[PDB]
RNA sequence: GAGUGGCGCGGACGCUACGCCGCGACGAGUAGGAGGGCCGCUGCGGUGAGCCUUGAAGCCUAGGGCGCGGGCCCGGGUGGAG
RNA sequence: CGCGUCCCCCGCGAGCGCACGGGGUCGGCGGCGAUGUCGGCUACCCACCCGACCCGUCUUGAAACACGGACCAAGGAGUCUA
């Protein structure tokens, strides 16, 4: 004579709070795994070297995994293969941004629209901040701005990327599911670099700001984050 | 949730630095006096 | 500027019947209710062919 | 039975705790404190015997209500707004009054009230000031500070003391807190040479004088 | 009394060259030749003061013929101490080249 | 039935009233007098009006019986309350809250039967 | 001792200017009434620096603030004592208006109603 | 049933 | 999700469903096309117990407004019959 | 951070309160005002700064030393039939 109702409506909700507790706590024990997995992928870099060094060898650092890509060109006067190639890329705005991993399929596409791009070999406190600050969702085909996990949870979790720190782990260190982490985010809508660009027209190289600037992005990236 | 751990770790390790630090100055003031 | 084109950003659906009629007009609101509400692709088949034009609908013979 | 104790993890950051939640959990004792599972009133009527109501149903009604509008959280009242000071407004300072009309007046700093507002004394034998509240962003603290830290200031001249109530009359009771507090801060003013006439002039800007180049 | 006031001079408005923005300002602050000492200013209550015509009401005072559109200093202009202001209505362009009285107090000393 | 002469009256009927991008109905029985399905004093079964007494002071009830909805005479009840403000908004609520005679219509009688009684108060 | 409406919102308009048609200051038989340029050759319509402004949507006023009048009501234009009481339960939103045609006699009744349903009239001492 |  | 089994008479708003609400993205434009006009004009069928010699149409306006706009509503003056 | 029990090495406790927590509030105040001041974005006139060539038109291209236009009112051009 709802007596029953009435606790019953309650053990449901002690479900879903007991519930919600047990997935914080794995999002939380996972957050502290990557922690301990970057420590010893920065670790490793230096140990691997220091023994090449002390034998009086060379350690050859893995070619790297993962990109940045920012449009630094505009819309008008482009070529139809570079418009092509930067709209494969999301980049369809001055300074939008996408992260694009390194292989023989991304690099002839990259050095084909080398002239509209500034690219290069993203930090982790730059995957952090383009992920925490910049981070929005294609949810829906919607941009919906990552503030609860449950949204990277809901789209990723069939990947078992159900946080924002899992995600920030797939880009970084390139997943199986990298593709689907990746596609996922927005191409990221970046302000004007704050201090100036150096040539927009010119490459990197000749004291320019377009094609490959190795570990150079970075400074950009917090320039422009 | 576990920024708040880090954080507070690092805080934590920080002022222990630089305690660290203020006693080896104040160690190289007792020799730069002797 | 964003190299969107808007030649095929807008949808040439029907989204209620062209007739005036207020028999039909009342049988799609009541099918607009069915076919959002209920799951069923049924009644979401039936909600587009009761906008649908005369020859769009044409005559099944018995 | 349980009496109220004082927060255990000390304030490391703002919004972070010293000690983790197992370091917590160990000094909170909850291993050892474990638990498991109005309206109507009968009045008299001298007939019958009424029940009289509490918060009875309204007369009015007017054609269109405006709705119950959403929560936001960190909006408090000025009453519990957290009151800063500028850490060169110390309780001794001379500030130089800016605005009010006893601008430019150098003016003796007392302290900190509890609505914001500085309680200030420009003696009223040298400034022609009187025991009055002075904003701290229409105020210069200066390099010239008193020793006041034993002087006795009165309780009772707070915020509602100095509220205005409505012709303006000096009540005798302001006469007696003006000469109370003059008898303690005047003595020690005189102890320091030419500042009882530094207190008497006023604050001017000059020519080839530029508030950025005089620091003070 | 004495003045409680700095020497600041409307030196034309915030524009490019073939485009000038009417909303802010461009003052030229007495002495402070460097954005090292505009510092200061920022933030620093900034007042046109003009007389017309017809009496207006004066705050604690008795109706003068002087008026005023208040500002403020919201941040430096260029590299040479010249100090941006945005003022409550925007300032007519009768007073380029004329005296504004960039304030003491929004005080942060 | 309700649901198709609404479709009918919806945008022609006599009482329909547009202009300054507005609409009202000057239907005997609408209150709130908005163009409306639910506020319509003419095509529903069950109709609660709220009208000023044919004498100076009160407020009179309207309510479309059950039985002759073809017979326009025999409709409508009317009942004149010439009580207290607090006990005549009262009324009105137990006519529609304890009959169920359309319960979405309780709120806008009580505010409308409130302006009636604000109405006949004199205006200094 | 007026009437207040509901809210009282801060009415912000992108443009308080007429938007005036091209060349209507040069001639006389060019009125002011707007007429979009359609010349190949026309400075105002290809969008030339200090030239006449074009209305386009973008200076659309907010939705909640549209139509409402200094006061913070919207108008509803009012013939005979019939018509005021459409606005006895739209009171606090919406306010009267008599008709420039309405006899001198008979705003003295809608005047007078207006007071009684607590209706505000934008013009309610108008014949006298 | 383990924090009973 | 259902079954036989071991006192206080109360609760805002809403939903012209061709209505209302929410969320993302986008917005050059000639020729040209389409849509929406509670844009305007003059006649007809309806309707508004519409307005009008206690002053219609028209006309003027350094008056008050509204609408992104086409335009429109008011106040004052003139006017005499819609 | 229990144990009632299941084994590889030797399913609901009650409260309280603070808030870097799903978009602003103050439980802060202060000057003024009936014959000279207050408000009025627009509208009237004037001044200043920046911008700013004269429209229609055919044209690859018009401010053009291309053509039409002194000025104003009224009339004036995709119709109806098949």
């Amino acid at each position: 004579n709802f007596a029953e109702l009435k606790i019953k409506r309650l053990r449901k909700k002690f479900a879903q709070k007991m519930l919600r507790k047990a997935r914080r706590k794995l999002i939380y024990e996972k957050a502290k795994h990557y922690h301990k997995e970057y420590r010893q992928m920065y670790r490793t870099e230096i140990r691997m070297a220091r023994m090449a060094r002390k034998a009086g060898n060379f350690y050859v650092p893995a070619e790297p995994k993962l990109a940045f890509v920012i449009r630094i060109r505009g819309i008008n006067g482009v070529s139809p293969k570079v418009r092509k190639v930067l709209q494969l890329l999301r980049l369809r705005q001055i300074f939008n941004g996408t992260f694009v991993k390194l292989n023989k399929a991304s690099i002839n596409m990259l050095r084909i629209v080398e002239p509209y791009i500034a690219w290069g070999y993203p930090n982790l406190k730059s995957v952090n901040e383009l992920i925490y600050k910049r981070g929005y969702g294609k949810i829906n085909k919607k941009r919906i701005a990552l503030t609860d996990n449950t949204l990277i949870a809901r789209s990723l979790g069939k990947y078992n990327i159900i946080c924002m720190e899992d995600l920030i782990h797939e880009i970084y260190t390139v997943g199986k599911h990298f593709k689907e982490a990746n596609n996922f985010l927005w191409p990221f809508k970046l302000s004007s670099p704050r201090g100036g660009m150096k040539k927009k027209t010119t490459h990197f190289v000749e004291g320019g700001d377009a094609g490959n600037r190795e570990d150079q992005i970075n400074r950009l990236i917090r320039r422009m984050n | 949730p576990y920024a708040k751990t880090m954080r507070r770790n690092t805080i934590l390790r920080q002022a222990r630095n630089h305690k660290l630090r203020v006693e080896r100055a104040a160690a190289a003031l007792a020799a730069k006096s002797d | 500027g964003v190299d969107i084109l808007h030649n095929k950003d807008r949808k040439v659906w029907r989204k209620e019947p062209k007739s005036q009629d207020m028999y039909l007009r009342l049988l799609v609101k009541l099918y607009r209710f069915l076919a959002r509400h209920t799951n069923s692709t049924f009644n979401q088949v039936v909600l587009k062919r009761l906008f649908m034009s005369r020859t769009k609908r044409p005559p099944l013979s018995l | 039975k349980g009496k109220p104790h004082c927060s255990r993890n000390p304030v490391l950051v703002r919004g972070i705790g010293r000690y983790s939640r197992s370091a917590m959990y160990s000094r909170k004792a909850l291993y050892k404190r474990k638990y498991a599972a109005l309206a109507t009133v009968t009045k008299p009527v001298g007939g019958g015997t009424r029940v009289v109501k509490l918060r009875k149903m309204p007369r009015y009604y007017p054609t269109e209500d405006v709705p119950r509008k959403l929560l936001s959280h960190g909006k408090k009242p000025f009453s519990q707004h957290v009151r800063k000071l500028r850490a060169s407004i110390t309780p001794g300072t001379i500030l130089i009054i800016l605005t009010g009309r006893h601008r430019g007046k150098r003016v003796v700093f007392l302290k900190q009230l509890s609505s914001g507002l500085l309680l200030v004394t420009g003696p009223l034998s040298l400034n022609r000031v009187p025991l009055r509240r002075t904003h701290q962003k229409f105020v210069i603290a200066t390099s010239t500070k008193i020793d006041i830290s034993g002087v006795k200031i009165p309780k009772h001249l707070t915020d509602a003391y100095f509220k205005k109530k409505k012709k303006y009359e000096i009540t005798e009771q302001r006469k007696v807190d003006q000469k109370a507090v003059d008898s303690q801060i005047l003595p020690k003013i005189k102890a320091v040479p030419q500042l009882q006439g530094y207190l008497r002039s006023v604050f001017a800007l000059t020519n080839g004088v530029y508030p950025h180049k005089l620091v003070f | 009394s004495g003045r409680l006031w700095c020497k600041a001079i409307f030196a034309g408005y915030k524009r490019g060259l073939r485009n000038q923005r009417e909303h802010t300002a461009l003052l030229k602050i007495e002495g402070v030749y460097a954005r090292d000492e505009t510092e200061f200013y920022l933030g620093k209550r900034c007042a046109y003061v003009y007389k017309a015509k017809n009496n207006t009401v004066t705050p604690g005072g008795k109706p003068n013929k002087t008026r005023v559109i208040w500002g403020k200093v919201t941040r430096a202009h260029g590299n040479s101490g010249m100090v941006r202001a945005k003022f409550r209505s925007n300032l007519p362009a009768k007073a380029i080249g004329h005296r504004i009285r960039v304030m003491l107090y929004p005080s942060r000393i | 039935s309700a649901h198709l002469q609404w479709m009918v009256v919806r945008n022609c009927s006599s009482f329909l009233i547009k202009r300054n991008k507005q609409t009202y109905s000057t239907e005997p029985n609408n209150l709130k007098a908005r163009n409306s399905f639910r506020y319509n004093g003419l095509i529903h079964r069950k109709t609660v009006g709220v009208e000023p007494a044919a004498d100076g002071k009160g407020v009179v009830v309207v309510m479309k019986r059950r039985s002759g909805q073809r017979k326009p005479a025999t409709s409508y009840v009317r009942t004149t309350i010439n009580k207290n403000a607090r006990a005549t908004l009262s009324s009105i609520r137990h006519m529609i809250r304890k009959n169920k005679y359309h319960p979405d219509l309780r709120m806008a009688a009580i505010r409308r039967a409130s302006a009636i009684l604000r109405s006949q108060k004199p205006v200094m | 001792a007026a009437l207040r409406p509901l809210v009282k919102p801060k009415i912000v308009k992108k443009r308080t200017k007429k938007f005036i048609r091209h060349q209507s200051d040069r001639y006389v038989k060019i009125k002011r009434n707007w007429r979009k340029p359609r010349g190949i050759d026309n400075r105002v319509r290809r969008r030339f620096k200090g030239q006449i402004l074009m209305p386009n949507i973008g200076y659309g006023s907010n939705k909640k603030t549209k139509h409402m009048l200094p006061s913070g009501f919207r108008k509803f234009l009012v013939h005979n004592v019939k018509e005021l009481e459409v606005l006895l339960m739209c009171n606090k939103s919406y306010c009267a208006e008599i008709a420039h045609n309405v006899s001198s006699k008979n705003r003295k009744a809608i005047v007078e109603r207006a007071a009684q349903l607590a209706i505000r009239v934008t013009n309610p001492n108008a014949r006298l | 049933r383990g924090l009973r």
